[PDB]
């Protein structure tokens, strides 16, 4: 009505009151005023944000009822690409859509626009194409393949399709079935990506990187300037004015590693990403989705799959005197009995990294080395707050004197990520 | 190609604010960096501030609290505004801007200012 789209990051809410105050989550801070005081203390819930964000998804009345689209099971992905990238007014995808596949064979899953969105997520997000490659950390989370437009001509395109596919997958509530790493995520929110997040985007550059951070550089004789081995020929490229003759010492640190984090990895895939949000939001302003995390959008995505904590539970191994029969450990498996699905599955992001379980289980969970197990390793004093580790799916959980205060710590460490 | 004038810069007594501002020219497609330099007396071009990428600041370890450098997108123009100014900024203060130009591989196009000399009395 009059009053218009919130600005971006914001949400309205009812108190039990009846009064409706205002959200914000970039700032976490609750107000009465129109952004157009305390109020109610800040909480940051995934279903409510996702109602909001479902009711403010209006359908435009003047496009064609139903979205009709014929395709070929052997090759959905071509198909798929044509039917999508040929609509020249991408508010009649916004329309009900009603996949009809060739000769009506079946192999539905629940809903046969449910099992186009599932075939294609395999088809798109397999790394034989080019355009996507598994993550460092994992060998299911996928990025962005900075050499995509090596293997791919036209890599833009395909990737604003897999956007726009994405977009209908969010507007329509159906899922995708591709787990992306946090950076892509972050970089959808418009975000700044940080050193940890190259941990799943390459190990090498991470882990010298963080070897510059902890320790002096000034053994390693650093310039501003990298090496740029990718392209024709191996040049040199300064980050700064004058790179060549600029030594990288404690002062001049954390700008090194932000502008070669900036030219390795987000100069790499700009161009990619950019295509893929223009697909994406085609559908669904960005405003309406930055709201989000980076955990909570890859949820609103990939959906929210039930984690089971009896199969969670028995296929874990505790680390540094932690034991099954230990108080600490028990209570720790109640307060994740007692959390709701989603904070089990923010949960699991935590510790593991991605809301993906495998399908057979947490017997097959992976990690950076290989195949790894869900970790707690005692550590830290009580008081701290728990740490994760996302590259062996390790929770740093501190001895707890009491049930209250690990359940408090836990969900708040959680909340936080 | 792009040009760089910077003005703004004249003798001010110690303690004095001085503002240098980088009129840029051409086609500043997409600025890899813009960093204000130092040359003083005698001694070889020393890094004082930067912008890099999006709004990340970056600022020598000699001018931290005292210089404060900013970017004027509509006029493509950085202001380097120096307070508490002593000695020691008595230098030639250049502009360099960072262009990253792509071309078969991408690559990083530097160009320099002609320069201010911005003096302190004291």
């Amino acid at each position: 009505n009059d009053l218009g789209p919130l600005p971006p990051g914001w949400e309205e809410r009812i108190h039990l009151d009846g009064r409706t105050f205002y959200i914000d989550h970039n700032s976490k801070i609750t107000q009465w005023e129109d952004p157009r005081g305390p109020a109610v203390p800040y909480s940051r819930e995934f279903k409510q944000k996702y109602d909001y964000f479902r009711k403010k998804l209006k359908k435009p009345a003047d496009i064609p009822n139903r979205f009709e689209m014929k395709l070929h099971r052997n090759n959905i992905f071509e198909e798929s690409y044509r039917r999508i990238m040929s609509v020249k007014r991408p508010d009649v995808l916004k329309a009900r859509l009603w996949i009809e596949f060739e000769s009506e064979k079946g192999l539905d899953y629940g809903g046969v626009a449910r099992e186009w969105f599932f075939l294609l997520s395999k088809e798109m997000f397999n790394p034989y194409y080019g355009l996507f490659e598994y993550s460092a950390t994992d060998n299911y989370t996928l990025q962005i393949n900075p050499n995509s437009g090596l293997c791919n001509e036209d890599h833009l395109s395909y990737f604003t399709f897999i956007g726009r596919v994405a977009g209908l997958a969010v507007f329509h509530g159906k899922l995708l079935d591709g787990f992306f790493i946090r950076p892509f995520y972050k970089m959808m929110l418009g975000k700044q990506i940080t050193l940890n997040d190259m941990e799943s985007v390459d190990s090498e550059y991470y882990n010298s990187l963080k070897w510059i951070l902890e320790n002096d550089p000034t053994e390693l004789d650093l310039m501003f300037c990298i090496d740029e081995e990718n392209f024709g020929q191996t040049y040199q490229v300064d980050l700064k004015p004058n790179g060549s003759e600029i030594m990288v010492t404690n002062e001049n640190k954390r700008e090194y590693i932000d502008l070669v984090i900036q030219w390795r990895f987000v100069n790499r895939v700009q161009k990619q990403m950019n295509a893929f949000l223009e697909g994406f939001t085609e559908l669904l302003p960005i405003d309406l989705i930055k709201i989000f995390d980076e955990n909570e959008l890859e949820l609103l995505m990939c959906g929210l799959g039930d984690v089971d904590v009896n199969d969670w539970r028995q296929h874990s191994i505790y680390k540094n005197g932690y034991c099954p029969n230990h108080p600490v450990i028990q209570w720790f498996w109640k307060a994740v009995l007692l959390m709701d699905a989603e904070k089990r599955i923010r949960l699991l992001q935590f510790v593991t990294g991605t809301s993906r379980v495998p399908m057979n289980g947490f017997a097959e969970l992976y990690g950076s080395n290989g195949p790894q197990l869900f970790t707690i390793e005692q550590w830290g004093s009580p008081e701290k707050l728990p740490r994760a580790h996302t590259c062996f799916n390790r929770l740093d959980l501190p001895p707890y004197e009491t049930f209250e205060d690990l359940r408090e710590k836990l969900l708040m460490a959680v909340e936080n990520a | 190609q792009v040009q760089l004038q910077e003005s703004g810069g004249g003798l001010v007594q110690a303690g004095g604010s001085l503002r240098l501002s980088c009129a840029a020219s051409g086609n500043i497609s997409d600025v890899w960096y813009m960093g204000w330099y130092r040359q003083a007396p005698g001694k070889e071009r020393e890094f004082v501030a930067g912008i890099a990428y999006g709004t990340s600041t970056y600022y020598a370890d000699s001018v931290k609290g005292r210089f404060t450098i900013s970017r004027d997108n509509a006029k493509n123009t950085v202001y380097l505004q120096m307070n508490s100014l002593k000695p020691e900024d008595t230098a030639v203060y250049y502009c360099a801007v960072i262009i990253t130009r792509f071309v078969s591989y991408p690559r990083q196009h530097t160009y320099w200012g002609q320069g201010t000399q911005v003096t302190v009395s004291s």
